[PDB]
């Protein structure tokens, strides 16, 4: 650290012709002092970003943690530097590291009102759901900071999220109902084959989400799919009520979606929404409805010759 | 008075005018930090205590420094060092050097310096210190 | 219990006769001892079908637990009962019971070698992975009391589970990619196009286990899938290298269950796996290790050039 | 609310009588002796007649509500000399976001007049095509990116005959 404190003092000041002539000279360019602080904690906190090109140029440490936990771009993002945040991203910053706290990048950004940095850090998979110690997400620090704009583009995000989820989910679900009608000791195989339809259905629908999800320029974020609640289903009556229940769940987490996107503004949203999605629920419920009162209506499932005949005339 | 017509009348608020100063040159807030009698007005202000005195007695057994309210002032230091508002290093004569030629806005002074910012010439005036979470300042 | 004792002689004893007397009388049939002991328990442990089938004809109960956790079922599957177990599982009894040492009807059956009761139980979804206090599995109980035949069963049924669900997860990891290439930072069509084609193959490959299951008259048992390792890939050549990571890992695990099966005597299984999927796992592979060197040859990733013609003339 | 409304609409026909002559110019750029990409010039072609044709459907829906019509001059494009491919099709994804912004505004006021009709004619005919119309050209402006357009004269012409073509 012969010329280091000689790059800290010109970190703090921003000359570009003193670290010019200190890279002339090749000063080293991991120059900690005693609580961590490098001269590219300085560039970032100082906002000029030709130092930090060319500390990165000389390979400065990216992701170099305090006694505090911060990072350049933890500071960058609290003062509001855009175009640093771009380039610590653009040359491999940890995009969800943690400080002390637990508080990502993103909770500042969230905190303090920064609507590009907080755009630019969900470009690069900055967690939504990330929680510090008092158990705050970033939506929580920007409705008590006032900050109603990140919120709205926080929430629905994840709305998006988890509807691309449930409708992966519902696809297994219906795979698994399938898959019980042609064993051998349930040989109905038009029921079989009704389920393989909506199991590939609904994986359609997912991807028309994703694929929405993909021109509005937001972050696809996939999840576990849970397996189905039985592998045992025990009539045709009983998994064609629970196919009834399973599709108006659905339903009513598009209601929500679609009162989000209105309290939002967002026009296209909701027209998307009621044009592929909400008449097709409404169609299954009607249909699924009808199955289950004709199937009762017969004698089912305490009558075998009842599935049979549904399985051959509705089915068939 | 000219660097800050306006003088705030809470610590919380010290952080957010601090970001407008660096985007003049300047600094918010800069004192002595190697001393405790700088420091103890805002740590104290919400429940520390040095030692407990009533009566005219200073109870020996009850130096109150394990409270939430010393925690809450030193968190909030640490807050206001981690975001590097303040240096860790600096102390008085940095301090008064600076004010002396304008560059810190704030700072906090008794009366022995009175004189030696009357040779700045600076347009200053001398207030209350902010108070804190609505405990005000213990100096 | 003024008939109830006078119930447990007879369950003790066996006369259908007595019971017959004693239900003509009313006589109560949850006459429960000091240590939770039924009619139906010593019923089931003395192995006469007739006063089981009485007694659960006036409504005993099926899932009694005693005071060591032990049910009908457990005794049944200790002793090598069939037809109680198989009417026990028709009435309604707990497949999954666990007694005090969390030991399953599963684990007794494979602890004593008795093949009709474990493939009963597997027919009504027995759990193969249920640990007792000691972490065995009856697979573990199976080899340590020598019944290999058993412990191939258990084996080849939870080898055959899993390819299903590696299946699945890797039609995910193709979604995944394929949704990366239309963001409107990643603009390549064909990249994917491609990779949703190859999503719907593995969808088809995991229906065509499951089918393969259905016919031999196993029980299909899913489980969750799971997120995949990226929701941002790099670049064209570097989702190419991971999809042949993929790849030979699917191969590996596809040749271990062919060992498996050879070792159990099943050549239909062999050819099964030999001729559904061996062969396009090499293809698979000699196709994706031709797109990797290719991309490497034209210049790729540090050429934009490259990955866009590669795009246009080979996966157009 | 009628006044404001009558106003909000006869700005948009202008608006896009407007965006149809830029890109009538970008279009003629194009096919000038010393920039020769028939591509580039074909499709700027197009986008000039579509925005023609979006005019003239907010002047039939006002003449089926019943409203006044009253029309403005056409002011002439902001440059008759584009620079590159890149720099014409940068140009272009800025007008098509600022007819969206205009659109989104019209029907805010729309729903503030109680006009169920309006609404549903804005986000049926106008509102999805913006949304197409700005992923493809940001997909154009990318791809020519990463090219290493303009300062490669063989990524434009690459890009004139595999994209354009």
């Amino acid at each position: 650290s012969e010329l280091g404190k000689e790059l800290l003092e010109a970190a703090r000041a921003g000359q570009d012709d003193e670290v010019r002539i200190l890279m002339a000279r090749g000063a080293e360019v991991n120059a900690a002092d005693n609580t961590g602080t490098t001269p590219l904690h300085l560039a970032a906190y100082s906002g000029h970003l030709e130092i930090v090109e060319v500390l990165l140029k000389y390979g400065a440490e990216v992701n170099a943690a305090d006694v505090f936990g911060y990072t350049p771009l933890h500071l960058a993002a609290y003062w509001g530097h855009l175009e640093i945040v771009e380039v610590l991203l653009k040359n491999g910053a940890d995009v969800n590291a943690r400080d002390s706290d637990g508080m990502t990048p993103l909770h500042l950004a969230a905190k303090w009102g920064h609507l590009e940095i907080v755009e630019v850090l969900l470009r690069y998979g900055a967690d939504v759901e990330a929680q510090d110690k008092f158990g705050k997400t970033p939506f929580d620090l920007a409705i008590d900071n006032g900050n109603e704009d990140i919120a709205e583009v926080l929430q629905a995000l994840l709305a998006i999220n988890r509807q691309i989820n449930l409708e992966l989910y519902a696809s297994y679900v219906y795979l698994s109902m399938s898959y019980y009608f042609d064993r051998d000791d349930v040989a109905l195989k038009n029921f079989a084959k009704y389920f393989l339809h909506q199991s590939h259905e609904e994986r359609e629908h997912a991807e028309k989400l994703m694929k929405l999800q993909n021109q509005r320029g937001g972050a696809i974020s996939l999840q576990d799919i849970k397996k189905p609640d039985c592998d045992d289903w025990e009539s045709g009556l009983n998994a064609m009520e629970c196919a009834l229940h399973l599709e108006k769940n659905v339903n009513q987490s598009l209601l929500e979606l679609h009162k989000l996107a209105t309290d939002c503004n967002d026009p296209h949203l909701c027209d998307f929404i009621e044009t592929h999605y909400l008449n097709e629920q409404v169609k299954a419920i009607k249909e699924l409805g009808d199955h289950v009162t004709n199937l009762r209506k017969m004698g089912a499932p305490e009558s075998g010759l009842a599935e049979y005949l549904f399985d051959k005339h509705t089915l068939g | 008075k000219d660097l800050l017509p306006n003088p705030p009348k809470t610590w919380e608020e010290i952080p957010a005018l601090d970001k407008e100063l660096k985007a003049k040159g300047k600094s918010a807030l800069m004192f002595n930090l190697q001393e405790p009698y700088f420091t103890w007005p805002l740590i104290a202000a919400d429940g520390g205590y040095a030692f407990k005195y009533e009566n005219g007695k200073y109870d020996i057994k009850d130096v109150g420094v394990d409270n939430a309210g010393a925690k809450a002032g030193l968190t909030f230091l640490v807050d206001l060092i981690k975001n590097k508002h303040m240096n860790a290093d600096t102390d008085y004569s940095i301090a008064e050097a600076a004010f002396n030629k304008g560059e810190t806005a704030m700072t906090i002074n008794g009366p022995w310096a009175w004189s030696n910012i009357d040779t700045s010439k600076v347009n200053y005036g001398v207030t209350v210190l902010p108070t804190f979470k609505g405990q005000p300042s213990k100096p």
